[PDB]
């Protein structure tokens, strides 16, 4: 029993530069065998005789997507992480710059939802990844929708402080 | 207004009232300057309070946050407004002493 | 017949000290949140708060 | 009436000993002096335990449970608890200073470090009744050479990790089966070993010491025997570590130094969560949650608490008490805050039934001496030693106001008006007294007639005439207002502390000198009765002083006097350990409370155990203070002369045992008392005590429920009145409907008409049925508001305590109401386009 | 300080000073305690002030 | 002493036997009734931005910089029962069907049953942050769809005449997070129709507030005059 994930020729000189610091947990922590489809630009994860082949696909998965190599050792362990993926779509006027709305100048935008809501966002041109909690992922979500929808930036930061404070408070 | 009070949506006569809707930035924003050193009295502070009533149900609200110079006066004049609420609320809390009053004489027989 | 005038008056002019309250603070919220600034650290929103405040000195004794 | 109990301890959230908080981390213990207050942090409220160390308490532990507490003092005398019923199960005396107690986490062993054994203790259970020795002994374990300062039980209750003075740790197994698996030593600290934990899985074990360093020992090979596998050093360089815990869960470790400074740690990887400061005084105490989310930190040299959670970094309480140091209180006219004037120069307004400290305040630069409401709770005034009276407003918390004379004096006590134009103050060494203007600033007036001190001042609350008293044995009666400028001199037979005045203002009521409490007609100037207090009095004997309690002037007569609020009754306290109460129609003594057992205070004892007096003085006038194991405690800073100055490090003898200031509640049948130990709050409960009103044979819990079944409902209260039991009460007035409130308030008789009132108070507080409670004032003021009018001082406490209901919680949700029509009727009658 | 200790509190006072005080505005809860509760929700400035 | 024992006759209403009342939880279906828990939460609720910006301490801690980003997430294994540690249960909207919240799964289910009791259970039930972060999330933006199920689930609470000091807060909670977005879309047919029908429950709420405003003004004359 085995899984296949499709590298996209964008992320490929990345995983095989890193590849020495994936496959060891690959290999001896998950007890899997891995190989690398030079031809058809595709990871193999197969089973040895000697419930984690999906832990495995999300790891190589989640390094697919566009999230960095601790980002991905973090989605391998800590049971607790989720990674929620969706387009943009809701062009000069709506697409080209919902995504520097999403962006900011130098990006600053995604880096204080990022530490606002303790997620952590790869943002392509349309297609957005994010990695965190459930109910991190949820305020991350719905703040990076308000974004794209159209919100004021003071209301946009006014939620972002309330959710980091309301996500670290007990009670 | 006093006449408003005497005969009888609408605050003042209807063709007042939608004078002081079609007026324009400058205009009202010197009209909430005189509401906002009107309202400081208690006498004279009704005729304030209803004239930024008609205000804030006869323009649009996002216009008026837009005037620039309109939020160093409504700062000035909500915690008047405030004051406002809670002496009249006094006063309306202690006019029951009518009621207790109607109480007893229904009690007396 | 005092008590339902009366009564009837200064509820029909606390009604509109109410509305005008919460209409005012609502234009000020709604300025405030399309352009207030940006601030998501605590510390730094609660410094710019502090020197952006109202200040009044007072002639106090020691 | 009479019959009152010890209910609260307000100030002092922490004094000595070691924090612990549930185990559904609701509520935290903390060590005051000789109590244990519990904190209850979600249901906003709190209660201290009844009983009673002899010595300050030194640890804290109860089981998961929450079943039972034990708290051992300073030398060893262990107090079990049944933490729900709130009683002592069991007196234990262990026989030396025990640093640490802890049960296990399954609850059925406890352990103890008793100098250098660590002894394991089997815990009895809270269902058995009370034995002659309930405690069974597991075992007594001796392998270090100094003293154990910690301990620590694995997550199963199996093995026990044992921290020493000397350098090393040990691990024992509980049981003999396991001797093998645990036995081995852990050395290799330069100082003292603060703390020895395991990780969650328990293969990892860290040892914190004093100078600084974390050790993590693991079951390695270099066979397998622990080695030591990295050191982490804290480097804080003149501070050192204090107190040490970790939660092995979330893998928390939290210290705190000497220097107030807290750093918490991720362990294994010991990266630096957070560092911050407590202040400059030590960290005590660290414990943490069971969640591991809330740190609860105790300085004990300001006595002071925090629980702070470290995730959203914030504090969930920062409260500091104050021991021995608080010169007067006064209740709020709601009985709902008490406001403390202390001798270290604050205002400190602290909420009774949640026991904190809402607002502080800090303007007066020398110890404020008097505290007085005014305008109904909205403006209080104090009076201090650096000069200055002056006004706080309790809305904006501004010092709106200040107020010195032209001379330099310090000021004693204070008086406001009625209707509050005029403040007035007296001092103990000018004679006069200064009287202000309070709308404008200036002083109005100074009045001038006494020949010795002004002791105490009171304006009488209803035709406002002051009445001042002075050490020249004389209380003086001044009309102020109105061209009068008169002056009623009474003399008394010796020099007077604490005058006090009838809600009324008919009669004065002077504490004297000899002992005595005289009551005084203030119209005709003529004494109607006094009180004989001095030998209802308990003045213990102190250790420095060679003369006995019985022949002893120190404290034979209150400082402070104050009247109930029916007028009938007189509290009192002063500079003894006993605080009185009387009736005054009677003058006869209700009841006297003994205000402190602890022995480390000083006039506690009348007698002394005659074992410590040796052939040259006391044993505990010796000062073993260069015995300490470090130099800010084997310093001495002592002052020589001081007596009541500043800084109980600054005075060299033990802290005396005094109430300074008394006062009746003004809505519920209680007294605060500022004693050195703290806000000493003695209440009635109608829950207990049987006390029935002219009940015959056939009244009786059976036929008022037949009566209430049988829907006789005026019948049904007022069987339950002449039963005055409470929750029979509680049922009839649930079980009545509200188609029939007003004829059954109508036909209730005048004797039961205070019982349903202060019912309905203290119900509606906190009862949820705000609109039937309403609806029940509304026809009980309807129906018989007449003979309240009338019979005003009756019902002062009874309708005091349901205008505390009515603007407390229904306004409130009036308030919230109210906004939420206008905020609607704006959002949707105007125009939002764009 | 020490003088006022060692003189056993009963002192006499510094004569005077009119200082000078700025109070910026702020809400009555945060010039507040840490605790669960509050007492007062009020502005520390006054509308006349304001 | 220890526990309590029954006034029960022995020879040779078990709450009158042991001397309790446990209050009844309302009295009267027509009677107001506010919530069986503290006081206090109403105002945590309505003022706990300012009570925790009162709360922060005085200047930020030193933290390290070689510290997890996922440290709340990375615990070991006394649980935590925060919104934080809330994990899914069992094809784009502000939440999939995989991953819905139970407070979101719970409102739409109400909104097809017309019974949202479950709903005000689960609101009743948790903390104020929680609270404060689930209506503060609540899909202002396409159809306006969460917000009249909220506001109508809000009517089917205070028409039952319990807990309605916190159903107040509620509102005003949804008024104050995003009050803006109803005042924008004002006069939309199904957020003006949740709002007129909250309004036509709620405008029988002056019971209380001529009732307290009777109970202040005779107490204050009959104790003062």
């Amino acid at each position: 029993e085995s899984r296949k994930i499709m590298v996209p020729p964008h992320r490929m000189t990345p995983l095989r530069n890193s590849w020495t610091k994936i496959y060891p947990p690959l290999v001896e922590h998950l007890k899997l065998q891995v190989r690398m489809n030079l031809k058809t630009k595709s990871v193999e994860l197969r089973t040895n005789p000697k419930g984690a082949l999906q832990k495995g696909a999300d790891f190589i998965k989640a390094f697919t997507l566009g999230f960095d190599l601790d980002d991905s050792i973090a989605l391998l362990r800590l049971d607790d992480l989720y990674i929620e993926t969706f387009e943009v779509k809701d062009t000069g006027d709506h697409l080209s710059r919902a995504i520097g709305r999403i962006a900011g100048k130098d990006g600053k935008t995604k880096f204080a939802i990022e530490n606002a809501t303790r997620t952590r966002i790869v943002l392509a041109d349309s297609k957005i990844h994010i990695l965190g909690g459930f109910t991190h992922i949820r305020m991350a979500r719905e703040s990076v929708v308000s974004l794209i929808l159209g919100s004021p930036p003071g209301k946009v930061y006014g939620n972002l402080r309330t959710v980091a404070s309301r996500l670290k408070e007990r009670y | 207004l006093g006449e408003s009070r005497s005969r009888q949506e609408v605050i003042f006569n209807e063709e007042l009232d939608q004078a002081i809707s079609i007026l324009n930035d400058e205009q009202l924003i010197l009209l909430m300057k005189r509401c906002r050193d009107w309202n400081t009295n208690a006498k004279t502070h009704t005729i304030a309070q209803r004239t930024i009533r008609c205000i804030l149900m006869h323009h649009n609200i996002a216009k008026l946050s837009e005037i620039p110079g309109m939020v160093k006066i409504v700062d000035a004049i909500i915690p008047y407004t405030q004051r406002h609420f809670t002496r009249v609320d006094n006063l309306v809390e202690q006019s029951y002493i009518l009621d207790y009053a109607l109480v007893e004489m229904d009690k007396l027989f | 017949r005092v008590k339902t005038e009366l009564r009837s008056a200064l509820k029909s002019t606390e009604d509109d000290l109410g509305f005008n309250v919460q209409g005012l603070k609502f234009v000020k919220q709604q300025w405030n949140l399309r352009h207030n600034y940006e601030f998501v650290d605590e510390y730094d929103q609660q410094e710019k708060e502090s020197n952006s405040a109202r200040k009044r000195v007072f002639g106090t004794v020691i | 009436k009479s019959d009152f109990k010890f209910s609260n301890l307000l100030g002092t959230v922490y004094r000595q000993g070691n924090i612990t908080f549930s185990d559904d981390g609701k509520q935290l213990l903390s060590p005051v002096g000789n109590r244990v207050s519990v904190f209850d942090l979600i249901n906003n409220k709190s209660f201290t335990f009844e009983y009673e160390h002899r010595k300050n308490i030194a640890a804290i532990d109860l089981n998961k449970q929450g079943t039972l507490l034990i708290s051992i003092d300073e030398d060893g005398r262990a107090i079990l608890v049944n933490f729900k019923a709130r009683n002592v199960l069991h007196h234990f005396n262990f026989k030396e200073k025990c640093s640490a107690v802890k049960f296990s986490p399954d609850g059925r062993l406890f352990a103890l470090a008793s100098g250098r054994f660590l002894q394991i203790w089997k815990t009895p259970d809270v269902n058995k009744d009370r034995q002659f020795a309930p405690f069974v002994r597991h075992r007594v374990h001796a392998g270090h050479f100094q003293d154990i300062t910690s301990l620590t039980w694995s997550q199963d209750s199996r093995f026990i990790l044992t921290t020493s003075k000397d350098l090393s740790a040990k691990i024992w197994s509980v049981d003999s089966e396991e001797k093998n698996l645990a036995a081995t030593t852990f050395n290799g600290h330069r100082d003292y070993v603060m703390g020895a934990f395991f990780s969650h899985d328990q293969e990892k074990i860290y040892t914190v010491s004093k100078d600084g360093a974390v050790f993590v020992w693991e079951f390695t090979k270099r066979k397998y025997s622990w080695r030591i596998t990295k050191k982490h050093f804290f480097y804080a360089n003149q501070a050192k570590v204090k107190c040490v815990t970790f939660h092995p869960a979330t893998r928390l470790l939290a210290v705190g130094f000497t220097s107030g400074e807290f750093r918490l740690y991720d362990l294994p990887d010991f990266t630096l969560i957070q560092q911050l400061s407590m202040g400059q005084n030590p960290v005590n105490t660290v414990s943490v949650n069971q969640t591991g989310e809330w740190l609860a930190f105790g300085s004990s040299k300001l006595g002071q608490l925090l629980v702070y959670e470290w995730q959203s970094e914030s504090y969930i309480l920062k409260q500091q008490g104050h021991f021995d140091s608080t010169n007067s209180l006064a209740y709020s006219p709601d009985g709902s805050r008490v406001v403390t004037a202390s001798e270290d120069g604050k205002i400190k307004v602290w909420d009774i039934t949640s026991g904190f400290c809402l607002a502080t305040f800090e303007e007066h630069t020398s110890s404020v001496t008097a505290v007085q409401f005014a305008k109904r709770g909205q403006v209080m005034f104090s009076s201090s030693l650096d000069g200055t009276v002056r006004a706080w407003d309790l809305i904006r918390y501004r010092n709106f106001r200040t107020f010195t004379g032209t001379e330099r004096i310090q000021f004693n006590c204070l008086a406001v008006d009625p209707s509050g134009e005029v403040v007035c103050a007296g001092s103990l060494d000018n004679f006069d007294i200064h009287v202000w203007s309070v709308q404008t600033g200036q002083l109005l007036d100074a009045l001038s007639g006494h020949e010795g001190p002004v002791s105490c001042l009171s304006f009488s609350q209803e035709n406002s005439v002051l009445a001042s008293a002075s050490w020249d044995k004389t209380i003086r009666i001044w009309s102020i207002f109105g061209r009068s400028q008169q002056v009623e001199p009474i003399e008394v037979y010796s020099d007077v502390l604490a005058l006090s005045m009838r809600p009324d203002g008919k009669e004065v009521a002077v504490s004297t000198l000899k002992g005595q409490i005289s009551i005084f007609n203030i119209e005709d100037a003529k004494q109607v009765g006094n009180i004989d207090c001095r030998k209802d009095i308990i003045s213990g004997r102190f250790n420095q002083d060679r003369f006995t309690a019985k022949n002893s002037e120190r404290s034979k007569f209150f400082t402070t006097i104050h009247y109930s609020f029916d007028g009938m009754a007189i509290v009192a306290g002063g500079n003894n350990n006993s605080i009185c109460l009387y009736d005054v129609p009677n003058e006869v003594l209700l009841k006297r409370f003994i205000v402190s057992r602890n022995m480390a205070l000083n006039g506690t004892l009348e007698f002394l155990n005659s074992k410590k007096m040796t052939e040259a003085g006391s044993l505990d006038l010796i000062d073993d203070a260069g015995e300490n194991s470090d130099l800010e405690d084997r310093i001495d800073n002592s002052l020589p002369g001081s007596q009541r100055g500043g800084d109980l490090s600054t005075r060299k003898m033990r802290p005396e045992v005094r109430v300074t200031s008394v006062q009746f509640s003004p809505t519920a049948n209680a007294f605060a008392a500022a004693s050195t130990e703290g806000l000493l709050i003695y209440s009635t409960n109608d829950t207990i005590l049987f006390d029935p009103f002219d009940l015959d044979v056939d009244v009786t819990p059976h036929s008022t429920v037949e009566a209430l079944r049988e829907k006789q409902f005026l019948n049904a209260l007022v069987m339950a009145f002449r039963l005055n039991e409470e929750y029979l009460i509680n049922k009839v007035y649930e079980a009545i409907p509200i188609k029939e409130i007003p004829l059954v308030a109508s036909n209730i008789p005048a004797i039961y008409l205070p019982r349903i009132l202060k019912f309905i108070g203290d119900f509606a507080i906190e009862s949820q049925h705000i609109e039937f409670n309403l609806i029940w004032i509304k026809a009980l003021l309807s129906a018989s508001g007449g003979y309240i009018n009338e019979h005003k001082y009756l019902f002062s406490t009874a309708m005091r305590s349901i205008q505390r209901f009515i603007v407390r919680v229904a306004k409130e949700v009036v308030n919230t109401t109210t906004d939420n029509k206008y905020t609607y009727r704006f959002l949707v009658s105007t125009d939002g386009s764009m | 300080y020490k003088l006022d200790v060692l003189s056993s509190v009963h002192f006499v006072p510094k004569p005077a000073s009119t200082s000078l005080e700025i109070r910026v505005e702020t809400p009555t809860i945060s010039m507040e305690d840490a605790q669960p509760l509050y007492m007062s929700n009020a502005s520390s400035l006054a509308p006349q002030e304001i | 002493q220890f526990k309590t024992v029954s006034t029960r006759t022995i020879d040779e209403l078990n709450d009158i036997d042991f001397n309790t009342y446990t209050s009844l939880e309302q009295i009267d279906k027509e009677l107001l009734t506010l919530s069986i828990g503290p006081r206090s939460k109403m105002n945590t609720l309505l003022h706990l931005d300012v009570i925790r910006k009162r709360s922060k301490p005085k200047e930020a801690p030193k933290k390290s910089e070689k510290l997890p980003f996922f440290l709340q997430l990375s615990g070991e294994k006394s649980v935590r029962e925060g919104i934080a540690h809330e994990t899914p249960e069992e094809f784009k909207v502000t939440g999939r069907l995989g991953f819905e919240s139970h407070f979101t799964k719970q409102l739409r289910e109400g909104s097809q049953s017309k019974d949202y009791s479950s709903l005000l259970a689960t609101l009743i039930n948790f903390s104020p942050a929680a609270v404060d972060l689930e209506i503060r999330s609540l899909n202002s933006f396409e159809p306006f769809d969460e917000i009249v199920w909220f506001i109508d689930a809000l009517t089917q609470g205070l028409k039952s005449n319990k807990n309605f000091e916190l159903y107040e807060t509620f509102m005003s909670l949804l008024f104050k997070a995003h009050g803006d977005v109803i005042h924008a879309n004002n006069k939309n047919q199904d957020i003006a129709s949740a709002l007129q029908n909250w309004e036509d429950v709620h405008k029988k709420e002056d019971r209380l507030d001529d009732l307290v405003k009777f109970c202040m003004g005779v107490a204050a004359f009959v104790t003062t005059a």
